[PDB]
């Protein structure tokens, strides 16, 4: 609390005024209380009690020419008083020639009296000015600088070099006479000097080219201003009137010498450390140093972790070097601190630091490997992590079809049909205690062309633009719908196997004929699905059930793992058909069924899809990818088709066989990472099954029925150019499409080993023999032949360095 | 049955055709040619040009110029030239009587779409017209409504960010940087071999190299080591002089530099950094659905394994629990044109149109 | 004896300078600056990173970044060599020798201000420091204690309502719109006139356009018509290398960000509005003061016509029997800077230095109990 | 102290010598002679032209026959110099925009062929600026084979900026016989054009203004001069002293579609960032024999001031020693006490092969 404000009557009345006089409140003398000088800022503080109730009004008064500071210090310590007095007191600004009435009415006496002047200004000037001088540069080997008394042509000589410092400009003027190592030390003394400063530039001017035409008109105006090209012919002096460049440097690197002021057992000791020539480790941090340059400077060097007695008394033994050898006033004492260290003060050392022995905002992401970890598949997954839906499906829809570039509207009656070579947008319309709310649906077909998947979407924009852009769209892929999707035909949705048109026309046929399968399969009790597949053996499955229409009669075929809500679906397909339905189960199979197939072929039929999940472990599948800088995997839960991409390698878990799905665009090193992988996974299976499990891998288009059969419907159109396993294996052939088995286990491998090679395979480019290490074929050569070709032996060429081992096979083709 | 015109006014390709129609019938290089020495030969006055591939037949006589060469039409006496080719040299039709539909770079200036209404109508007085954005047409060609284009043409790269329908034009993000600075990238560090290309007829045969031979590495610091430890990614091209030159890692540096454009002197941000950025400047809610949809558009983005390496990088500066998708259609160097026949062939258009009559007031 | 060290650092320019001083004695812009290229002359003095006036001085061969962007520190790295570069360089002095004032804006999160501390008291070992709240002493170099401040620097733009030397925090508003977003929205629509400004050397070229010909226009509607009507309103700009490129409507369409912050994208309300609901966050009885005080402050607030136009709007949105005062101090790029020269020179604030040995017995967490 | 050697490598001529020395001490032709049905190098190679067929290994700057140059080096150590190149660290000077496996070449024949305990390896253009105490400025080389525009900013380079014309010295040579031939004499003898590059040393020059110079030639006999041949005859060379050196500027008097040495100076300037073309524009710094003839300073001051703004400083620095200042850049460089930890030495190099020179030397 200031001092000022202690004798403060607190609760009691008052009147009292201060001034602010150098950032401290005076107070007033109570005789002179009324008279304010303009140059001057005051606070009042007026305590008077009004029938019980104490008013506090605090005011700070401002003359017309109050400086910054008294202004300011008037603010802050009115607001000090106030806390000071608990806050209670009101704060009014009052200034000259507009003062509140309550302000006046303290001075009712008509005592209020403008006084002229005021107490001066507590603030600092700060001015910006500056030095200007005219500074010279001679020597031999390293030039000294020197600056001169005045700025006048008989200051200088034509064999030298001169610096001409008028703060941001800065003259470099070279003597006729100038040698060569001056002229490059003095572009370093006025690059060092711009660059200290941040700002300026530097002019080089010759010995005679002192003219508009060579300077520049503005350049030589500032250039004549001090130094005028008239009185040059007669002050110039000459190379030789300037002195011998050998004295001038012999003389002043004598003249330099080292101090230090060291505070030891309490004493301060100031000891002439060195001389000439001086490096930066002689300066340590403990302790300050005098670096005596004589008339030409004295600096101080104080370190970061010296001594207050020795950052005091280094800077006054070094003030008094001053006037003992009674120097110039032109000499000067510079504090330098330890970091700031300027070019100048470099200069009087001749070792500091080291040369520069060898950034782009551009930043490539740099993520170093790691070997995934199977175990954490086994530790099971989140598969109802998210989960919302707005409503039950019970609102209105309308649903439209991609028909000839523009939207047909589906009739009631064809709800829950959808044809899986079109796209359809669907608008749904629910509302929640009368506010409504819509959800447009574009639902494309996996074999929709892009005129009708573009269609579905830009009207789909058209149909939310007429909604004011209140709905929500939502793009739905076949096969991949989403569970309020499901929930809007009542979780029961029929797929037909076609479509219309396309990019023009063609032969659009419309139905599924009379004689078509279809498969119906769901993963929950909402998502019971009817897709139309191919007639054909291949395609029925044992956990699912399927419905044959035919011209003679319709047939449900119940496989033996199928659940009743797969079953209820079917019978309800086959209870429109006019004939009547006949149910078979999966073994009772007669065979006018498998005639209308044509004929019984192998289908998918495992252990795992015949038995109920009671007992089983359901299937797993996980992609695994290198596409996000480290090979990761990552469970599929819901997994279908559309879920395999070419671009990465998936591993398929049924229990009595891991599947390993190789992609066709897929890297190598994610093929071989996805292998080892699966090694490593059943190798940390607890659960007791067998540890040499079948390990097979699958490659794109050459699927077998049972590993097709782990997922829903299966689209051979995609990547098996439309035929069945079994039309596969008769095209190509059971050793051309076999699942080759995973097997453990080259490199590493001593160069007696490696596999051989003669020098004339490994030499070529193409058309190589498999199992060739690319990168190291010259291992691929004997021992005898290996010295023939690189002249020397396997074991002396591999304790040559690297650098030679790489030319040694560039220069013999082997690279 | 009026048939509508769809011509895309690329940087250095225009693709021009019929609206629904698969792919556009006609696209040849956005090049007029003006002669050097004016009068010396027939078909060589002043008033003469020739445009397209014609234009670099005859390049020896002629200059030779890009109008719209950073996305921008900035020449319009050469533009008339380009579409007058369109209509009556490439498309063989009357501008009277077909609408046309055409395209406009990303912020396209109004001036810039006041200039090229008032060339069609009173130039070529077409009936309609109607200009649209490259980003949203190749959008609508990828079947989605919302997403993140990246367009990578050959004089400009663009990131524009699109949810349901409608672009921000806030985000978009613009790099002067595409398949034509790779071009020329690719003859420098190929003349640093010592195969010396710096002709025209040159650069024809270097852009054949980049089409067929460059890759986007994934790890670049990777591919380079291997590059240097041995030539297992050199690979041998045929010169038309039957001369055979080999490249190694030139393959991958020239597509690096959509990632570093420092190789080149440009101070700018790869095109991972400016797709970061662009949905950084969207609004947060809409961020989970762009970093789903990142559709590649544009020759430039057809560089094998440039969608794996956008994943890399993206995934490295979003959230670690964001899902990045990439999308990579396999007529993505069209997808700006197929999205405009879609457009053109809605029934709905007959109202987007600008007709002449409105024109004349 | 000892001297204090007042420093200002801002998100494009840092002011520096000794307390009792009437001006900062050092102001030079927050950048660090590294190089593009390869050095190819040995021995020539080349740096690895250039700060300051250097690093503008030599920006064609340079990347410029700002350690502060949008008032938050994101490279605290390069904000050390911004205060290696104050202290060692500009001021010349040795930190371990001179208390520092620093200055935070308002609602600053603690973990900037508790790393802030580490630095100076572990880095550079500052005998003691203090933090303040920037708006508060521009509100004192005004010589005020109540009134409501617009800070607009280079990174944020905030409105500080302060009643009796106390900021009302219910009350302060903050717009993410300041001086780079405006200089980026100049070199945006000066594309459309032909010229091209795109590295970060040629963003302080359209800097000083800014800060040199661009003005808030009174009515912005009747301006755009009167700059197609003539060329009265065209000025000529001369470039480094002598180009001379010219600017019509753009010199106030630039500023009219700050009222019509939808040119640049963003959804929010403009200075104008800002102001109008900072003061309409407070209590009734305080809106009259706050109304004749509004205090202006930060380079951003300097185009000429933004106080006339600001007590335009604000009459249009507060009541019309309410007086109006737009308060523009001439030296208001300096009014926080001033402020602090005032606190650190009063007798009574030796007892609010946070100390270092308080520093090394407490930790970083000491400067928020003693700045609240 | 180890005596350092300093051996420009230039593109007609070898500048080769001592560090320390103001000079190079030996100075002799880049050709090397082989027997066309052997090795003769510098000017012995020249006494036996019927004889042997003349090639250039550094035609154009950049070094191109190998064997070729090894005995250039052969000759310059051995012959010239007379030293061993196994006790003297030397500084090499190469091209701009030289090829890295160039660099890393030279770096293989100096260690493995001549076994130097150090060498290093430093841009002509840079040891020109350096010979002039600046770190900024744009250098023009015109040197014998190839002309050079070089930019450097405080000691960085501007390599997309540098330009390359393939007019230099011998294009003005044969071009001074073609138009020597046109009046009336005959310069077609190989012993015929090294009076012809005499005549072109001594008695062409720039003229401020081509079209103006020529209406005086064609007008008054006051710009002609006289020359004495070896065989006592004196002939007299007219508007051909000027003719010569336009060339320079205007490309299209030897068939060049090129442009002249101040579009392309203009040019290179433009190419570097904006901030930095002020600087550039004021220190516009000369080397190379082709920049030695009189009136070529004031004429390109002419000529770049009317390309670039009005209110731009321009400077034309014109070094009285500028046909060596490579060299006696070098010779600066490789003397300084700061620079013996620059120098690759052959252990280091043992080590890390030819490629160390693009990490110590740059
Ligand atoms: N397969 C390919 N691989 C690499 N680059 C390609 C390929 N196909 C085309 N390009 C490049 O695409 C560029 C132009 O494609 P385009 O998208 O038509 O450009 P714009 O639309 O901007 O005119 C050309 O520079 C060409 O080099
Ligand atoms: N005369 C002027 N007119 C308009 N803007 C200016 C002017 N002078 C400076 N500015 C802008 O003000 C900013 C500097 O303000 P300052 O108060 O230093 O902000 P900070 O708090 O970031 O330090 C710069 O972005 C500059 O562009
Ligand atoms: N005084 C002069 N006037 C004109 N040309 C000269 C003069 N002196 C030398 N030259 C020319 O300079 C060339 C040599 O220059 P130089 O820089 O050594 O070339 P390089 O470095 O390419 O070997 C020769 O072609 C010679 O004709
Ligand atoms: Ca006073
Ligand atoms: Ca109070
Ligand atoms: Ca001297
Ligand atoms: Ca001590
Ligand atoms: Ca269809
Ligand atoms: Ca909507
Ligand atoms: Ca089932
Ligand atoms: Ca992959
Ligand atoms: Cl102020
Ligand atoms: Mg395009
Ligand atoms: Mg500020
Ligand atoms: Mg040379």
């Amino acid at each position: 609390t200031d001092p000022a404000f202690r004798s403060v009557p607190k609760g009691t009345p008052c009147f009292l005024i201060w001034r602010i006089e150098n950032f401290q409140p005076v107070p007033v003398p109570k005789d002179q209380y009324g008279n304010f000088f303009e140059g001057d800022a005051y606070i009042i503080l007026s305590q008077k009690d009004n029938k019980g109730i104490l008013e506090q009004n605090l005011h700070f008064w401002l003359g017309k020419n109050s400086s910054q500071d008294e202004q300011g210090t008037a603010a802050l310590k009115t607001v000090e008083l106030d806390d000071y007095l608990g806050g209670t007191p009101v704060q009014h600004r009052e200034c000259q020639n507009n003062e509140s009435k309550l302000f006046l009415s303290y001075f009712k006496n008509k005592s209020l009296k403008y006084l002229q002047g005021g107490v001066a200004s507590g603030f600092n000037h700060v001015e910006h000015i500056v030095r200007r001088r005219l500074l010279s540069v001679k020597g031999k080997h390293t030039p000294r600088m020197e600056e001169k008394p005045e700025i006048s042509w008989s200051q200088m000589n034509k064999g030298d070099v001169f610096i001409l410092d008028l703060g941001e400009i800065i003259y470099v003027w070279n003597g006729e006479l100038c040698s060569r190592t001056e002229r490059i030390k003095a572009m370093e003394i006025a690059r060092g000097m711009r660059d200290d400063r941040g700002t300026g530039n530097i002019i080089v001017v010759e010995d005679g080219e002192e003219t508009p035409d060579d300077m520049g008109e503005e350049e030589f105006e500032v250039f004549n201003e001090y130094l005028p090209v008239a009185d040059k012919e007669a002050s110039i002096k000459s190379a030789e009137e300037g002195g011998a460049d050998e004295n001038f440097e012999k003389k002043k690197v004598a003249q330099l010498k080292l101090w230090k002021v060291a505070e030891e057992d309490g004493n301060l000791k100031i000891t002439e450390e060195a001389t000439a020539p001086l490096d930066k480790k002689m300066l340590d941090s403990n302790d300050c140093f005098i670096v005596d340059n004589g008339e030409d400077g004295i600096w101080v060097w104080t370190g970061k972790k010296a001594s207050p007695k020795e950052r005091k008394e280094s800077m006054n033994n070094a003030m008094a070097f001053l006037k003992q050898r009674n120097y110039s006033s032109q000499t000067r004492v510079t504090k330098v601190p330890e970091g700031g260290e300027s070019s100048e003060f470099k200069s009087l050392f001749k070792t500091w630091e080291k040369t520069k022995l060898p950034y782009s905002v551009n930043k490539i992401a740099q993520t170093v490997q790691t070997k995934f970890d199977a175990m954490t598949l086994h530790n099971n997954p989140e598969v109802a992590k998210e989960t919302g839906m707005v409503d039950d499906g019970s609102g209105k829809k309308k649903i439209y079809r991609i028909e000839n570039m523009d939207l047909v509207e589906l009739e009631k009656r064809y709800y829950g049909e959808l044809y899986g070579g079109d796209s359809y947008v669907i608008h749904y319309t629910y509302a929640v205690n009368g506010k409504e709310e819509h959800i447009i649906y574009y639902w494309l077909g996996r074999h929709s062309t892009s005129d009708e998947r573009g269609v579905a979407a830009a009207k789909t924009i058209e149909i939310d633009d007429s909604l004011g852009g209140t709905a929500k769209q939502v793009r739905v892929v076949q096969s991949k719908e989403p569970n309020h999707f499901m929930a809007m035909f009542d979780g029961k949705l029929i797929i037909f196997q076609g479509g219309k048109a396309g990019w023009g026309g063609h032969n659009s046929t419309d139905g599924p004929g009379d004689t078509y399968l279809l498969h119906v399969r769901g993963t929950s009790q909402y998502n019971t699905k009817a897709e139309q597949v191919p007639c054909r053996a291949e395609s029925l499955n044992s956990n699912d059930v399927f419905v044959l229409f035919s011209k003679g009669g319709t047939y449900v075929w119940a496989g033996k793992g199928c659940t009743g809500d797969e079953r209820e679906m079917a019978k309800k397909i086959a209870s429109k058909s006019p004939k009547g339905y006949i149910m078979i189960v999966e073994g009772q199979e007669k065979e006018e069924f498998w005639d209308l197939l044509g004929g019984k072929t192998e289908y998918a039929s495992d252990f795992s899809l015949k038995q109920a999940e009671n007992e089983h472990r359901p299937s797993r599948l996980f992609q695994c990818s290198n596409a996000s800088g480290v090979f990761k995997a990552e469970e599929i839960v819901d997994f279908v088709q559309e879920d395999l991409v070419p671009e990465d390698v998936f591993i398929l878990d049924a229990d009595h066989t891991i599947y390993v799905w190789l992609g066709n665009e897929a890297r190598n090193d994610e093929k071989q990472m996805a292998m080892d992988t699966a090694i490593e996974y059943l190798e940390s299976d607890p659960s007791g099954r067998d540890p040499d499990t079948p390990i097979m891998t699958v490659k794109q288009g050459y699927e077998p029925p049972d590993f097709v059969g782990h997922f829903g419907v299966w689209d051979r159109q995609l990547w098996s150019h439309g035929m069945s396993y079994a039309e596969l294996k008769k095209e190509l052939g059971e050793k051309n499409m076999s699942m080759e088995q995973v097997r453990q286990r080259n490199g590493e491998m001593s160069f007696s080993d490696v596999s051989k090679y003669p020098y004339s395979v490994l030499v070529q480019k193409e058309g190589l023999p498999d199992g060739i290490d690319l990168q190291n074929k010259e291992k691929h050569l004997t021992e005898e032949e290996f010295e023939k070709i690189f002249g020397m032996t396997y074991a002396t060429f591999i304790t040559k360095p690297a650098w030679k081992q790489t030319q040694l096979k560039k220069d013999k083709g082997l690279f | 049955e009026t048939t509508a015109l769809v011509c895309d006014n690329g940087s250095g390709l225009v693709k021009a055709g019929f609206a629904g129609d698969d792919a556009p019938r006609a696209v040849f290089p956005s090049i007029v040619g003006r002669p050097r020495h004016q009068g010396v030969m027939v078909g060589m006055g002043q008033k003469d040009s020739y445009v397209g591939d014609e234009a670099q037949s005859k390049r020896g006589i002629l200059t030779l110029k890009y109008p719209i060469e950073h996305g921008i039409i900035t020449n319009w006496d050469d533009m008339e030239k380009i579409w007058h080719h369109t209509f009556y040299n490439e498309l063989r039709v009357a501008p009277e009587e077909h609408p046309t539909l055409l395209t406009e770079a990303p912020l396209n200036p109004k001036a810039n779409r006041e200039k090229m209404t008032q060339i069609m109508f009173e130039t070529f007085n077409v009936p309609a017209m109607y200009v649209a954005i490259q980003a949203v047409l190749s959008l609508y060609a990828s079947g989605r409504t919302t997403g993140i284009v990246l367009d990578s043409g050959d004089g400009v790269t663009h990131n524009v960010p699109i949810y349901e329908g409608y672009a921000l034009p806030h985000a978009i993000m613009r790099l002067d940087l595409a398949g034509r600075d790779l071009t020329d990238y690719l003859m420098k560090i190929l003349t640093e071999r010592g195969y010396s290309f710096v002709t025209t007829a040159e650069r024809e045969i270097v852009r054949d190299i980049k089409e067929k031979l460059c890759y986007v590495a994934l790890d670049f610091e990777n591919e380079m080591a291997t590059a240097a430890s041995s030539s297992s990614l050199e690979k041998s091209y045929e010169l038309p002089d039957g001369q055979v030159i080999t490249i190694g890692n030139e393959r991958f540096r020239c597509p690096e530099t959509l990632f570093q454009p420092s190789f080149i002197g440009m101070e700018s941000a790869g095109i991972h950094e400016t797709t970061y950025n662009s949905i950084m400047k969207c609004d947060i809610d809409i961020r989970k659905d762009l970093y789903a949809n990142n559709v590649m558009s544009g020759g430039t983005t057809m560089y094998p394994g440039i969608a794996d390496r956008m994943q890399k990088e993206i995934t490295a500066l979003a959230p670690s629990t964001m899902k990045i998708k990439i999308i990579a259609p396999p007529e993505r160097k069209y997808s700006v044109w197929i999205g405009g026949s879609i457009l053109a062939s809605l029934s709905t258009f007959q109202q987007m149109w600008i007709t002449k009559q409105e024109y004349d007031e």
